[PDB]
RNA sequence: CUAAGCCGCCCGGUGGAUGGCUCGGCUCGGGGCGCCGACGAAGGGCGUGGCAAGCUGCGAUAAGCCCCGGCGAGGCGCAGGCAGCCGUCGAACCGGGGAUUCCCGAAUGGGACCUCCCGCGGCUUAUGCCGCACUCCGGGGUUUAUCCCCGGAGGGGGAACGCGGGGAAUUGAAACAUCUUAGUACCCGCAGGAAAAGAAAGCAAAAGCGAUGCCGUGAGUAGGGGCGACCGAAAACGGCAGAGGGCAAACUGAACCCCGGGCCGACGAGGUUCGGGGGAUGUGGGGUUGUAGGGCCCCCGUAUGAGACCCUCGCGGGUGAAGCCGAAGUCCGCUGGAACGCGGCGCCGGAGAGGGUGAUAGCCCCGUAGGCGUAAGCCCGCAGGGUCUCGGGGGACCCUGAGUACCGUCGGUUGGAUAUCCGGCGGGAAGCUGGGAGGCAUCGGCUCCCAACCCUAAAUACGUCCCGAGACCGAUAGCGAACUAGUACCGUGAGGGAAAGCUGAAAAGCACCCCGGGAGGGGGGUGAAAAGAGCCUGAAACCGGGCGGCG
RNA sequence: GUAAGGUCCGGUGGAGCCGCCGGUAUCGCGGAUCCUGCCGGGAGUAGCAGCGUAGUCGGGUGAGAAUCCCGACCGCCGGAGGGGCCAGGGUUCCACGGCAAUGGUCGUCAGCCGUGGGUUAGUCGGUCCUAACCCCGCCCGUAACUCGGCGCGGGGGAAAG
């Protein structure tokens, strides 16, 4: 980009400053980093590292003081997530809410469950955010919700995947990420009886 | 000049017919979009490419 | 019939470009309660012989028939949906068919009554 | 070539009606791969006539133009009319 | 036309047919440039796919012949 | 009540910054798809629209012609106009199959200072059609002229990648010659959708491994180097993918191959026969390897069985185009030109991805989550018809690649150093009672192997293309080109190469009156708003006027 | 607010935008005789002389005439500023209708703009012949070629021979 054009320098001698110019009439400068339509002086580049490497050990570590702040009330309210109507933290729930695999039966029990509030929260907080990235497919800044952790997939994934800042993640796969978004602890989360004895097992 | 082959003079004439405005009713299709074309010529000016 | 793809670019180049069989889908509007109960069916490509009532713009609550349908422009004629130029000459309103309902159907083509058993 | 591909269109100018009129001579725009021989017989098969003369040349415009004479037996008037020139 | 009954006729009534359209065809092109009072403009695009059909189907039914005599 | 002039604010002009928008760029793991051409390619020239100049598409049937299928009422390209025409006998559009397809161009019957001209043999009544370049291969004839005829090849193009040859300098060494730059730039030749390599005369030595290719690492190590600057691997180990086969000879000896015709079989596989061309200077059968393998001979055993492959007269299934289905508000009040907004009342959700719609919409529309269908073609299976392959011991006989391996010298190349590889010159064996390697040369031991003939999928390399995506750019940015862009234009020529996006929800694009030769000006209209086409916002510089201060 | 700057008020504008936490980057301009675009003073100034110093009167057209048209007078060239015709240019040729721009001023005029037209060959030239010279095939060299070359066979080569 920018280094398709051949120029030649017209140097000393002419009232102008010794810059490469066009061949051909108009003879415009061109190819360097300072010249209309010339090559950007320090362009990004497709071989930058962006690639981070974390030990394994210290995820392992981070995720577990994740989990465990999972179950603190002040980060929880303080994170902003509406548990008014919680029973408790952290919540743990039979092994049956694995098998509902109907939003209205989900609706259903997370109103009596009390975290319908903070799903109506997450819906009424996203919008249409601010910048070039409604261009770029990026219209909406959804937030984040109650988080189901279960032990085994029994249609609760279909069940309430489509419920605003609601992710349904399998013990096995879980990750920072999912009850840290945005590097901020603390998110409302839901256990099942089968994923806190595989917590157990693995103590991380 | 004089003598001329029938090539070039096919070549003459495609470009002497190429040397015309642009249609009123294009002009008026296109909501003054439309104006010009880059084959427009001036014999003494702007010459040929043979 | 299948934009698979998400990207805001790709939908807006499709709708623009969509040749002219996609355009005919492109065209459906929604039918009245009655006709909904009657045919088991939501929406259908607006035809000039249906009647449509107007729900959105300066003509909302206004009913008549269809008089021009332009898929290339994706719009609709209403007759009464008209401006007068300054010389006083009627012009026709073009409105986009998703802003109005159907509630008389021309039901006179056999490939119309097939669309219509197909989606019931 | 084949006659019924040779005569594009007739030439219905001032000078062309003169000519019409004073030479019994008509004239055609033809395909320009068309010789004096191909014109000549097309002119006859079409139009029943027997043709004297006929004189060609290349228009500045790319195109062939004939200049066909008919027989004095024979009125270019009458073909005009048949062909609308009038 | 329509190719059914350009179909219908036989290869000595196409022929005749497609002369009798390239003389008309030579007529409407002069009187395009003749006249001024043009109440089809249209003519000389349907004549010149009227011929386009008629030399196609001639053409389809001597392949036709052809493979029938072998 | 100061003339010019100076500074500040306001209004207007000139100009086109900023902001918002985006059918265009750029970059990517993954997935798909990858050659066209004498049955005339790619690239060009010229024509072609009723009004048609550019681009795009087509080729004298010329923004098109025909046929099966999908869609289902409009359509006639970019491109908002006039008049017309096409479509229900199903168009436009879309998937598949056909027809037409001027001239130049490998250009090919013979010529090109002009992409246009000039011929010779057959048929044809004539129109008109076919054949006629060069360098070869397999054949026939004769005039034996390489003359005529039959059949078949090569030529040219392709963005990057591939294979084989030829091969600099600026530059670094703070100069410079060995060196580096560099087996680089470039040149020449030859292929494909990949190419090349590929099955040990190998790698290694307590033990052993077992074709090739690619990735990690070995490793800036061994090693090369005015031992200066610098240059620089392999084995082993961990992975992806895995697959092995055929000749020459010993022996046999026409049991053979190709072209064309016939007959059985099914039209196919397979079987059989006749003519022609090859073939005893060897077609076919057999055999492909190391403490050897194979041929031949002798001896014992076996087939009664097992297995592999070929074909579809037939049948079944899977897959496979355009495509089809696919839930839920457009309810009441307010603002508004227009609700996608606010307040209230509801609904669907395996669907709250994204887009359009006169504001910001899960429920208006397209779609999405999830399903369905599909001609040709491809794959698998059933059934039937055929072809082919298949065991151990001994020998005293035979075979196992020549100007080759290798040695000396010279040039190049390499980390290869007295120990890399390639080429020239002068020499040059053994050949089964044989031969080679094990990093200076020779002798002995030990270990490994069998060259001088050929083929081989998968894992890999690229992107002229496609799907999908993005902490990339947002019109001086991003490709040079968001647009009639490799265009306009510059140079005799190689070659060089721009600028240029935005009215409005709807043209509703200002009817009528006064003035003016006109351009236009003033009224009056349209619009929520002139946003008035010299059209979104209209910054700065600059210019004119008004006001305040000085003068 | 020391400051880099932030935030409010009045006006224009008509559709997106911001605080905080944590990341990221083509992240901050007065200079580079910097690049691209636009605009100033010089300036209503120079130039519109030199080598051929050319117009005047009456009439006409037209809204408009030093510049367009007719007549007379007066002048210039006159071995070229006259006549013919190559190369080169490619419609500049003709008629009608015009003056937004072009024309060193003006313009009703035009090699300018628009709309319609115009180039007719047995005898004129190309086409035929060959000259200097060039190309193709065989052959030889080259690692090789689109590169170099003698000799044989074929072809081309003059719009003033």
């Amino acid at each position: 980009a920018g280094k398709r054009r051949v120029t030649e320098n017209i140097g000393k001698g002419h009232s102008m400053a010794r810059v490469e110019r066009l061949k051909t009439p108009p003879r415009y400068a061109a190819f360097v980093p300072f010249a209309r339509g010339g090559r950007r002086t320090h362009p990004p580049k497709v071989e930058k590292i962006i690639w981070e490497d974390i030990n394994k050990k210290e995820k392992r570590l981070a995720l577990m003081s994740a989990i465990a702040a999972t179950a603190n009330y002040d980060l929880v309210r303080a994170r902003g997530h509406i548990i008014d109507n919680v029973p408790q933290l952290p919540l743990i729930v039979v092994d049956d809410l694995q098998k509902v695999q109907k939003t209205r039966e989900t609706r259903e029990i997370f109103k009596k469950l009390g975290i319908w509030d903070d799903i109506v929260r997450a819906k009424e907080k996203s919008g249409v955010r601010a910048g070039k990235g409604k261009m770029r497919g990026r219209r909406y800044k959804k937030a984040k919700g109650p988080l189901i952790v279960v032990g085994k997939n029994e249609g609760i994934v279909l069940g309430a995947r489509n419920h605003p800042g609601v992710d349904v993640v399998v013990v096995d796969n879980l990750g920072v990420e999912h009850l840290a978004p945005g590097t901020h602890p603390g998110r409302l989360t839901v256990w099942t009886v089968s994923a806190i004895e595989r917590l157990r097992e693995l103590y991380g | 000049a004089r003598n001329k082959p029938l090539a070039k003079k096919l070549r003459l004439a495609k470009a002497l017919k190429q040397n015309r405005r642009v249609p009123v009713w294009v002009i008026v299709k296109t909501n003054r979009r439309v104006l010009t074309h880059p084959k427009r010529r001036y014999w003494r000016r702007t010459k040929l490419k043979e | 019939m299948k934009i698979s793809s998400k990207q805001p670019r790709k939908q807006r180049k499709f709708l623009y470009n969509a040749p002219l069989h996609v355009r005919q889908k492109l065209m459906s509007a929604p039918l009245s309660r009655e006709l909904r109960e009657k045919y088991k069916v939501r929406n259908l490509p607006v035809r000039v012989g249906d009647k449509v009532r107007i729900m959105r713009g300066d003509y909302k609550g206004h009913e008549g028939k269809v008089v021009e349908v332009d898929l290339k422009r994706y719009r609709i004629y209403v007759e009464g949906a008209t401006l007068r130029k300054t010389n006083g000459t009627e012009v026709f309103y073009p409105i986009h068919p998703s802003n109005v309902m159907i509630i008389e159907l021309n039901l006179e083509d056999e490939k119309r009554k097939k669309i219509i058993e197909r989606r019931a | 070539m084949d006659p019924y591909k040779v005569i594009i269109r007739p030439v219905v100018t001032e000078k062309a009606i003169s000519l019409i009129e004073k030479e019994n001579k008509l004239t055609f725009i033809v395909d320009r791969r068309a010789t004096k021989q191909d014109i000549k017989r097309a002119v006859e098969e079409i139009f029943n006539v027997k043709v004297e003369k006929v004189n060609t040349l290349i228009t500045p415009r790319g195109e062939k133009k004939a200049y066909v004479k008919l027989k004095p037996e024979y009125s270019a008037s009458e073909v005009a009319a048949r062909l609308g020139l009038f | 036309m329509k190719p059914s009954e350009i179909r219908e006729m036989s290869i000595e009534e196409i022929d005749a047919k497609i002369r009798e359209l390239r003389l008309q065809l030579a007529k409407e092109r002069g009187l395009l440039t003749m006249g001024t009072s043009l109440e089809n403009p249209m003519v000389i695009r349907n004549l010149r796919r009227d011929i386009a059909r008629l030399l196609t189907i001639k053409k389809e039914k001597l392949r036709e012949r052809e493979k029938g005599k072998v």
